[PDB]
């Protein structure tokens, strides 16, 4: 039925008994580059199962004053098993993604969880020097970010923290949140579903692209209605969140990035 | 050479006009497309996704995500209405940001059937029946259940089904409303009653919220292509 | 740009099939039309979607540059091409990520005397050269630069009709970015703290280089002062992934925002 | 290498040049080799907004539970 | 827009048909003709009412507005949308009730200086935004709303040609209305006498919106003014339900009158 | 490229040219017609409808309802008049303001044929005969029935038939006259006799009105648009 | 996508080019899209006044009594 | 005397006229007798560098020894 | 004459246009060209032929 599913890849398999279908971005499954849409000539590596396999990344837990999270791909997945490897080992990198966002509460609890999956998925910074955020606070990893009920400009001019500050009603961009559903995107009303499931294509300007330059997807989880349970103002729900990459083909094979951190 | 007369609109520059022209950078050999996901090719496809409605603009929920939410409670049945619009899709400042309005602020006309969908973010122990109802303009703005009964209107009943849609059929004396508050292309107006009342047994909450969602139907148009108000530049 | 389907009669029902429930959560929208929820008539409907179509969306020449040069090193100047200086087409081509098209520029020259009682000059004619990244820029009103032997250069006559060049698509990607979730340096660990820093979201330091605008007549000591305002058409428009559009103020080339914070007015929820 | 497309007719004349003939019609010619120089047709098609409207992998009926 | 029939040759009668005798009565006019009242010969008519079809009659330029800029707020001006700023076109669109057709707009503009012997200034440009009901209005002659990304905008030197372009039948109805015997408000029982009032004849409080002028030249210290005369002339045009002219002067948009309210002269009526 | 030459004419701009010209809202999804009845497609169609004569111009009575009203009496028969004009259409003030009239000052020159409809609206009891006329220029114009019946003329029974219609067949030197009063392009003069007299009972009205129309007949013509006197603007 | 059609010749001049051929033709061609742009053909139709000048419900003969 | 060539589109407008027809052809016409009044058509073609990169007298294969 | 619509762009000079221009010496008795050895069509052949690479570029 619409709410019963297994998602197999690899050595991994996720099951569900509350789905609420799930949504391929633009139609689009993910797929290799075509000859015909080929850049670069040297031959790819597809590492195939050791990559395409379901990563949980941390889980996070959900309060009544919970603002909302978000990741980039493929920024979260870097330390990911053989997947980061070769996302570090090559130049040019390139894959879709089945994004699965787990979230079980009870039929006494409500909420609404908003999940978007934006392409160039540009957030606002903290600082009145524009496109001042710095690699290391852009790129969280597995961890991600946390939106915010309100911008607060950094004044600290001998140490700029040089962070994003992603207010949650201006999609963290500048623009209002509720437009976010032009993106594709899945709902988890406790009401109905335990989670949200989407594939990804690999959307990008280029067939192929720096993995470690440039992320292609943002995964937006905004609370569209708070978490409330009977009588308890004290109430905990964890989101978990699974992400396989698919159709990995990377190129220009030399020696390992270790990039700057904190 | 051959005898030519110049006519009236020579040497002048209009900025909506489709000429030819020399290329400045000849013979220049370009990076072939891609197939790229999501490609769009009119702008009436982005109007009939549904996108959320900020309902709630009081003073403390304005700019904020509670603009966004509507809540209901478990009170004996009333019938006060639980929201009040009005039918200007351009203009309402509940409707006027939405993507649809958004797009209408760029044209000067619009046509066509819209549909408004609600979203009930309650317990699953929460059972309840609404009235969702539209009312063509001429009359006395419905403040009852009683009057706007009398309307188009659809009786939600909650339960697996989580949402409801209402769709506003075109009723409209012109072939095209304007996208500004005028009396003479007035649309009438959306309001929602307790049909029943909210309904939650014991251990559960007893206020909750629904969201509101709105979309373009596939007979839905607009025309005279003009600049927003929702962008400006100083200085 | 076609056509809107027709609206069939629609008569009562009572059945099972029930069109107005559903689940958003799902991600899609409902499409329903007015018969699944009331009676309806027999409608022929010659409505058009024309008029939207995303090329009739662009379909017109907006400002982007006001380059100004005073003829009395003011004797010429440089703008680096960009479509954010201004707001109207930067937020119109915002409603998606990518876009490939070709670009049509027309240029309208206006001038005058600073002095109402002084001065005066022959009519002047004016050099428009495009400056490829890489290229030498100018460092006077009159060195060696502008004989551009390669660089394409308009040279416009004052008073003539406003010039006009096609350009086509340039772009080093198969399509042109409107948001770039990345930098163009990885910085290295190991690393001064100075080194590998960019800014985010910016791709080439000079995506298309800039125009050099100068006044080619030798300069007279009366004050003079032109201003060439840039319009910029996207023809033959293709565009990608929709986007909500910007709802407070810009603030600058990225998503910053700043000032206008709060956007809407207060309604009562229930006033109509 | 002239193209003649037709016009689609707003208000129509008080003639039959209005409904029909090359009265209707419209001629161009591209005087440029780069394809850039071209003015926009304007005779562009549409497509199925399915894509953004319902990205669902189990095709839905509107009639049809969609929580099933 | 044809020919007339010819006379034939009608000789003398004597018989019960008269069709001198009639009955207005009925609200008919009677179609006689010479031959029905005197004895008449052949004649081959040749002449033909080409001239007075409904499009040669309105085949004319007729000027609706003066506009006037001072560059040197009146560096900017705005007119609203209308044929009733002159009397002539006006009177003969309402011999009619409705109307469709499309416009040719041409616009005439001249300048000069205030000062016999003061001031001087470069050619001046002008620019004619048209400003869509809803679109935001200029509110200095400089501000971003000169832009133009959407509205429509004509660019003139002064000195070329008259500026001339073509509007297709824009009405949201399926013609012009030249008489609306109505209101856009009901007022409803109960609400204060503020409440539901209207104008009597009036639709959309902005039917077409309005056009803005400027001159995009720096303005100099120098006075002078300048005037775009504005010219439309309806083609393929369509009309429906003939009205009879307007007798009185004409006082204001609607039907009302006051002054001139006795327009005949007087004459014997046994005068020649 | 293509060599031309620029003729005299070029640059100009003639108010009754009729060129082509860029539309400045390209795309424009026109709003469709609908059949409205009562369409005209040329103005000599109005001219061909009765409209009512203001023939009553004395002083008293112009600019009020009884300028249109021309009073008979049963007096005994009378040689005399009971109106004069002039066949001056388009400047005879008489005819200048009938909707023939109006629109023959929208053009320099007219040709063709007219009839002039005479309504008796005196009681059921009344009888009489009236010598409808009208004389070609040339001549002194009549004073007596006895000259009037010289010419052109129709005589009117009064009964059932409430109306009658005199024709004033085409009579002109030039093939085409004048809409201003001219000599060179007159047209004549129409007058009105009582034949006999108009009778009635007693306990009956002895005064009544009599209305009059005109309006072209079908090989009526006007040539060269020009601006009408009818309409001014002061400022 | 050339229109021709021929003149109504006024005046004559002393050739048989005023009476007849291609010299009595005019030649038109559109060149815009949009039909606004067009001018005006002028080849305008006329109709029947009787809307106005009869709207009589029972059809009367001009020879026949019109109150019958 | 027309020349009619087809020109390489490069950025496509959403029309099936971007794709054929006449609408992606470009016509050409001399109206000079000298041929240095014409323009340059551009239709250039292209040849063998060897003359440059391989004026060798005895021709050798890349995969063989260079020095036999 | 015919009538015309003078469009944006007219009477201005864009470097890299490709136009018709009347010759200023006509029927100039133009000297036939001779079989030249070393013809080149096109500039990338020239990119094609190994160029010695100046790799020393220290101060000595
Ligand atoms: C996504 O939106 C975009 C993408 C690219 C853009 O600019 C690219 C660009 C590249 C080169 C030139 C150079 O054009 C010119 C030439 Cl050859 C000669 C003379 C004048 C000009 Cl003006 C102009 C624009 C703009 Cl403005 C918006
Ligand atoms: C019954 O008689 C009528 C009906 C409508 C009329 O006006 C309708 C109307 C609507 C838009 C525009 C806008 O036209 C313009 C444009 Cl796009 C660009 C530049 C200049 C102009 Cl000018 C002009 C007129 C008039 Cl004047 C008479």
């Amino acid at each position: 039925s619409v709410r019963v599913m297994q998602l197999t890849l690899g050595n991994s398999t996720i099951t569900t008994q509350e789905a609420a279908n799930s949504v391929v971005a633009y139609g689009r499954w993910p797929e290799y580059i075509k000859d015909s849409e080929a850049n670069p000539v040297d031959q790819p590596t597809e590492p195939d199962v050791a990559a395409c396999r379901f990563y949980t990344l941390d889980t996070v837990t959900w309060r009544k004053e919970s603002r909302g999270w978000w990741w980039k791909l493929p920024d979260a997945l870097k330390d990911m098993g053989l997947f980061g490897q070769n996302m570090f080992y090559h130049y040019l990198g390139r894959a879709g993604y089945t994004v699965h966002v787990q979230c079980n509460a009870s039929k006494f609890h409500q909420g609404a969880l908003g999940v978007f999956a934006v392409p160039e998925m540009c957030l606002a910074g903290d600082s009145t020097t524009h496109m001042f955020t710095k690699y290391e606070n852009a790129n969280p990893g597995e961890k991600g970010g946390e939106f915010k009920g309100s911008f607060t400009l950094d004044t600290n001019a001998t140490n700029p923290a040089r962070n994003f500050c992603p207010v949650d009603y201006l999609f963290g961009s500048g623009v209002l949140a509720g437009n976010a559903f032009v993106y594709p995107h899945q709902i988890i009303n406790l009401r109905t579903n335990n989670c949200a499931t989407l594939v990804l294509p690999y959307v990008n300007s280029l067939s192929i692209d720096s993995m470690t330059k440039h992320n292609n997807w943002g995964i937006a989880i905004l609370p569209l209605a708070p978490l409330d349970f009977a009588t308890e103002s004290s109430t905990e729900i964890p989101i978990t969140l699974t992400i396989a990459p698919m159709c990995c083909e990377f190129n220009g094979l030399r020696n390992i990035t270790v990039p700057r951190t904190q | 050479g051959l005898p030519v007369l110049n006519t009236p609109g020579s040497n002048q520059y209009l900025t909506a006009d489709n000429y030819q022209s020399p290329c400045a950078i000849p013979e220049f050999d370009v990076t072939p497309p891609i197939d790229i996901p999501g490609e769009v090719r009119n702008m009436m496809e982005l109007a009939e996704i549904d996108t959320m409605i900020p309902l709630n603009l009081t003073n403390q929920r304005k700019n904020t995500m509670d603009m966004y939410r509507v809540e209901l409670n478990d009170a004996a049945h009333s019938d006060t209405p639980i929201l009040c619009l009005s039918l200007s899709p351009a203009s309402d400042p509940r409707l006027a940001h939405t993507m649809l309005g958004e797009i209408l602020n760029y044209y000067t006309h619009w046509a066509g059937s819209l549909k408004f969908t609600f979203l009930f973010c309650g317990s699953m122990m929460a059972t309840g029946k609404l009235l969702v109802s539209y009312a063509p303009p001429g009359a006395e703005a419905p403040k009852s259940r009683k009057e706007a009964m009398l309307g188009t209107h659809v009786i939600w009943d909650i339960g697996l089904q989580s949402s409801c849609t209402m769709v506003v059929p075109w009723i409209s004396n012109t072939t095209y409303r304007q996208t500004i508050n005028d009396s003479f292309t007035e649309g009438g107006y959306i309001s929602m009653f307790y049909q029943t009342r909210v309904v939650v047994p014991l251990s559960t909450p007893r206020k909750m919220d629904i969201l509101g969602f709105v979309s373009a139907c596939n007979d839905f148009s607009v025309r005279l292509l003009r600049d927003t108000t929702h962008i400006s530049q100083e200085a | 740009a076609n056509n809107l389907p027709d609206t069939q009669s629609s008569g009562p029902a009572h059945s099972k099939e029930t069109p107005a429930l559903t689940a958003v959560e799902t991600g899609a929208t409902n499409p329903l039309v007015p018969s699944d929820t009331v009676q309806t008539r027999h409608v022929i409907q010659k409505r058009t979607r024309s008029e939207s179509t995303v090329e009739s969306f662009f379909a017109r020449g907006a400002c982007v540059a006001i380059i100004e040069v005073d003829n009395d090193s003011k004797l010429f100047s440089v703008w680096k091409i960009t479509y954010k200086d201004t707001v109207q087409l930067r937020r119109k081509l915002e409603f998606f990520t990518y876009s490939r098209f070709d670009m049509e520029f027309t240029f309208v020259v206006t001038s005058n005397y600073t002095d109402a009682n002084n001065g005066h000059a022959l009519n002047q004619v004016y050099q428009i050269m495009y400056i490829p990244p890489g290229a030498p820029i100018p460092g006077k009103w009159n060195d060696y630069t502008w004989q551009t032997s390669s660089n394409p250069s308009v040279f416009y006559t004052y008073g003539a009709p406003p010039a006009r060049i096609s350009v086509p698509y340039v772009g080093i990607a198969n399509a042109y970015s409107h948001f770039y979730d990345g930098f163009a340096k990885v910085p290295l660990a190991g690393q001064a703290s100075t080194e590998g820093d960019s800014l985010y979201g910016a791709a080439s330091l000079n995506d298309f280089g800039s125009l050099a605008v100068r006044v080619v007549n030798d300069h007279n000591p009366t004050k003079l002062t032109s201003k060439i305002r840039v319009y910029m058409k996207p023809k033959h428009v293709r565009v990608w992934c929709p986007r909500p559009p910007r709802a407070v103020p810009y603030y600058g080339p990225g998503v910053d925002y700043k000032d206008g914070l709060a956007p809407l007015p207060g309604k009562g929820l229930t006033t109509y | 290498g002239a193209q003649v497309s037709s016009q689609k007719v707003g208000a129509h004349e008080n003639s039959n040049r209005a409904y029909g003939g090359s009265t209707i019609n419209y001629t161009t010619i591209n005087y440029y080799r780069d394809s850039a120089s071209n003015a926009a047709s304007k005779q562009d098609f549409a497509q199925d907004p399915s894509k953004f409207t319902e990205p669902i992998k189990d095709v839905l009926i509107k009639t049809a539970p969609t929580l099933n």
